[PDB]
């Protein structure tokens, strides 16, 4: 089997830097590889093939490389939309028709942005059902790394919140972010304070957000 | 205009069978030929079989070979891979693509989802998150499904702007769940409608539960 | 260190050994086609009958088949077997 | 029976294999003498790179001695020592032009 | 006018040495090369040794590689081939022919004769063959002689028609005897002389015989 | 080694008869190929070469041929004086710079003849010596085969004589003959009638030649 080993795993830069991923080949592949350029949750779109030459409609800062082994994609001039993982894939028949890398994460890097905080009660309807669902949400913050910690009447809570977190955006670069607090309608229907702190390098104070049902 | 449509993923029993069709258009499947790509959850890209029509060639990967079988309705403008005898490694996302110069592929499908489980099939209950009191969030709690995927759109595709539809979480009950939120202004509450638009394919649920702000 | 006469005579006499040829050279006709591997091993008749009136030429031909990858741009590869032309024993002739 | 791919694509990639070459053709200012014999058994860059923008060049050259018979017609003959060229280790690189 | 000749062959005992010189004429022997060729008695001819001045390249038969050794002296236009160790096998005539177009032999020496034996050397005693009484024959017995060869002429090479010279016999003693006649006619006796001419080159013996009818 | 393998042998042929020798190779020599002619007690004399070709200032009657292995000297007019023994030579070195082959003794065919007859007693120079040799003469016949018997005293006689034979003439093809009956002085001295008696196709009646001491 023929090993693409791509190098860097993942990678942030800013926007409008120069991004250079180089993808290492076991043997001989001559100068039959391509990159591809996964946005999440969508297939592959095909940038460079024969290691060098550019796809039709793919913008000009893509451009593809090679020294004989070692394969170079180059981004010239990073932009958000730039956002992606990406995949370079060799063929060149030999056992198998073609085989791909583990994948190259890149991201954005901006200015430090706080988030918005927003915090939802459970439904009536849902309370019907016999459970109770406190949802607290980061809108449009950057970076990543967010601490969201719920309180029940001045209470911290353990491992019965979960958060999931939005992709980075492919205009403003941003990250949005839900902390889902789960309880049972009989929990929730024995404490009156329900709040979620945020805790964030944006805003200076670590906001709060509160309700009294 | 060329584009290429995959179907039939879906839930299936190890040991069970199932078959995925890919639907060619824009170019003569008959003088091209097809590539099936496979990509698990969080993992990269892995080759699974390739067939090329005109002259009956098709070969496939060895952790594959004797237990899938492509084939091609050249009538049709259809490719189609037969999965028999599926494992929990076989669980992944599996895309066509279409075959360019010397290799490589330029038009891929938008792959569908095969996951191979033992586990039962569960529609997904939906809750609405209702606003409060500058700028108004909301939306749509989806839970409590299984398998993946379930798709959300608001007001029936009319909405786009400020929505965020978040990553399926697994919960330890071995049941997906997933909340869909959107962003807007103030003073449109009331005269606006926000539906949110759920559908989870492999259990027949279509739900449009409409949002609006709990009287008080 | 030096090679004998005897030695050198002998085995650059009419014989036939293996020759490198191009699969084109050989199916002209496709054209289509890439061919991986562009070019094959065969044996063929090679070496000098040491005459300028006299060309080394075959008497006993076979046929061999050979697994060979066919590109065709744009639309697919696959492994077909193609068949080429060896050369079994060589004699010097005329021209 | 039929021999494989990779069986095939190994033996026939450029790398240095016996090929026999004429005399004239390496010594063309020697005209004067007939050699016997015409040609000799030298290892040289042959095989396939599998790409029309590439050809098999050698990198490491060495050098062979052969007795060979180098008649003088109406004059004498006699054995030689004649020097010829052979490749050592090949490589695949780009068409100069 | 090209020629080769050839000296220096005779008598050696075995195990002896003995050098021939082939001396040209009428060519450059330096822009050429030469062969030797023996011939032994009643058998065909054998390849011994050649040589080429210009490119100091010589080269020996087998059976006689080590023992023999061809040299060339190019400023007196001349080739030698010097034999060492000698054996009764080695016993023959040794031809020098100068070397034609891409092999072959066009000029060829008159040829030595190198006989090999531990014998002694003799020289012969003449006997003449007086005639009696249309055509009168007359003739000279050369007997007792060894090594061959014995030339012989009548009247200085004055006289060759009817004149018969008979090849040597081998007698039981190990010594060779041979006769010479003529036929002349039977009126030209007693005004005409005929004397026979017998040179044996090997001991220096030259005797001039003069034949007569004998008195009655 | 290389081997050229002549046939015939010996072979004897009429005046103006078409003669033909073969000499066949043991592998190809190309057309490396020479004939020669050796007549008895002098060198050889080149006739063709390259198998084909005629050397200079040899007769058109000689002509050499090829059949790719089977080389061919045809004399198409033979003469008496074409009596001789006929080489053929491969070169083309390949270890040894050539090899003859064993040969063709060349006779002539011509009409019967019959000897001319001749006896001589032994030299009163050669009875001082102590030997006495008689030398029965036969000249000028063919063919060769004849049949000379020695009669001291109307009595055979046993291995005491020894027969030498003249080589086939150039011009007229006959032959010559010369029987030596050796005896001591005393034994000599001891008989008074010395007679040689001739046995040839020739003469019809057995030719007698005698003297008395």
């Amino acid at each position: 089997d023929i090993q693409m080993t791509q190098s860097p795993s993942s990678l942030s830069a800013s926007v409008g830097d120069r991004v250079t991923i180089t993808c290492r080949a076991s043997q001989s592949v001559s100068s039959a590889v391509a990159w591809y350029q996964q946005k999440p949750g969508k297939a592959p779109k095909l940038l460079i093939y024969s290691a060098s030459s550019l796809y039709s409609g793919v913008p000009s800062r893509f451009s593809g490389s090679r020294s004989g082994t070692d394969f170079t994609l180059t981004i010239s001039s990073l932009q958000p939309e730039d956002f992606a993982t990406y995949y370079c894939q060799q063929y060149s028949y030999y056992y198998y028709p073609f085989t791909f890398g583990q994948g190259t994460k890149v991201e954005i890097k901006r200015t430090v942005a706080a988030p918005s905080v927003f915090i939802f009660p459970p439904s009536d309807e849902q309370l019907k059902s016999g459970t109770a669902s406190v949802v607290c949400l980061l809108n449009n913050f950057y970076p990543r790394e967010a601490k969201v910690q719920w309180k029940v009447d001045n209470a911290l809570q353990s491992g019965n919140s979960q958060e999931s977190v939005t992709e980075q955006d492919s205009k403003d670069s941003t990250y949005s972010l839900s902390s889902t607090l789960t309880l049972s309608k009989a929990d929730y229907e024995k404490h009156k304070v329900y709040a979620c702190e945020v805790t964030h390098q944006g805003l200076s104070s670590p906001v709060t957000k509160s309700f009294n049902r | 205009e060329v584009q290429l449509v995959e179907s039939g993923g879906g839930l299936v029993q190890p040991g069970g069978s199932l078959r995925l069709s890919c639907a060619a258009s824009g170019f003569n499947f008959s003088s091209s030929s097809i590539h099936w790509v496979r990509q698990a959850p969080g993992k990269g890209l892995e080759w699974v079989a390739y067939i090329y029509p005109s002259y009956s060639y098709t070969s496939y990967a060895d952790s594959v070979k004797g237990r899938f079988t492509i084939s091609a309705d050249t009538s049709k403008n259809t490719a189609y891979l037969q999965m028999n005898s599926l494992r929990a490694e076989d669980t992944a996302v599996y895309y066509c693509a279409r075959y360019y110069g010397t290799g490589a592929m330029d038009y891929w499908g938008q792959g569908t989802l095969v996951t191979v489980s033992s586990a039962s099939t569960k529609g997904p209950s939906v809750f609405p998150l209702a606003p409060s009191s500058g700028t108004a969030a909301l939306g749509c709690l989806v839970k409590d499904y299984f398998p993946e995927p379930v798709t959300v759109s608001w007001n029936s595709g009319a909405l786009t702007s400020g929505v965020h539809t978040f990553p399926a979480v697994l919960q330890s009950s071995g049941l997906y769940s997933l909340s869909s939120v959107v962003t807007v202004p103030s003073s449109s509450l009331g005269t606006q409608t926000y539906i949110c638009n759920v559908n989870h394919k492999p259990s027949n649920t279509k739900v449009d539960k409409k949002v609006e702000p709990k009287s008080c | 260190e030096v090679v004998k006469f005897m030695d050198v005579y002998q085995r650059s006499y009419c014989h036939p050994i293996e020759t490198l040829v191009d699969i084109f050279q050989e199916y002209p006709d496709e054209i289509e086609y890439i061919f991986k591997p562009s070019c094959v091993p065969l044996m063929r008749c090679g070496g000098c009958c040491n005459d300028e009136g006299l060309e080394c030429v075959p008497t006993e031909e076979s046929n061999i088949t050979m697994q060979i990858m066919r590109i065709k741009p744009h639309q697919g590869q696959h492994i077909g077997e193609m068949s080429f032309l060896q050369h079994n024993k060589c004699e010097c002739r005329p021209k």
